[PDB]
C-alpha cells in the first residue's frame, strides 16, 4: 500500500485544523533545488 | 602524580607573580580562600 | 576500532558544516540539522 504519504519536511509547524496540499522539494537557504534532489535538497513527499 | 588517563576539563588562571624568597621572618603577608560546590559547580573565593 | 574523542566546554556550530563542505550525507534524527545553534546539548562525544 503505497498511496498514503505523511509530510517528511515543512519550513514551519502547523495551525489548529489546518491542511496543506501544494508541494515543492525542501530547499534550505541559497542554491534552489529545483527538483535536483542533491546536498540541501529533500523531497517532501514520503511512501510508507 | 604518575599520569592523566581521562580529562573532561583543563585550565589556566591569569597570570601573577610571586616573590620565591629564601629567608627567614614573619609572615608579611595573608590568603584566604573559600572552596565550595553548589548544584554541580565549582568555585572559589580569595583576598590578599 | 573507531576512534572516541571528548567534545567538552566550548561552542559548536552548524553554518561552518557545509559552506564548501559539500559531503556525502548531512542528516539529523530527532531534531532538524538546521537548528543545531538554539539547541543545548551536555557531554558532546566524538566518535569517528
Amino acid at each position: 500500500n503505497y498511496n498514503y504519504l505523511y509530510r517528511l519536511f515543512r519550513k514551519s509547524n502547523l495551525k489548529p485544523f489546518e491542511r496543506d496540499i501544494s508541494t515543492e522539494i525542501y530547499q534550505a537557504g541559497s542554491t534552489p533545488c529545483n527538483g535536483v534532489e542533491g546536498f540541501n535538497c529533500y523531497f517532501p513527499l514520503q511512501s510508507y | 602524580y604518575s599520569s592523566a588517563n581521562n580529562c573532561t576539563f583543563e585550565y589556566v588562571s591569569q597570570p601573577f607573580l610571586m616573590d620565591l624568597e629564601g629567608k627567614q621572618g614573619n609572615f608579611k603577608n595573608l590568603r584566604e580562600f573559600v572552596f565550595k560546590n553548589i548544584d554541580g559547580y565549582f568555585k572559589i573565593y580569595s583576598k590578599h | 576500532a573507531w576512534n572516541r574523542k571528548r567534545i567538552s566546554n566550548c561552542v559548536a556550530d552548524y553554518s561552518v558544516l557545509y559552506n564548501s563542505a559539500s559531503f556525502s550525507t548531512f542528516k539529523c534524527y530527532g531534531v532538524s540539522p538546521t537548528k543545531l545553534n538554539d539547541l543545548c546539548f551536555t557531554n558532546v562525544y566524538a566518535d569517528s
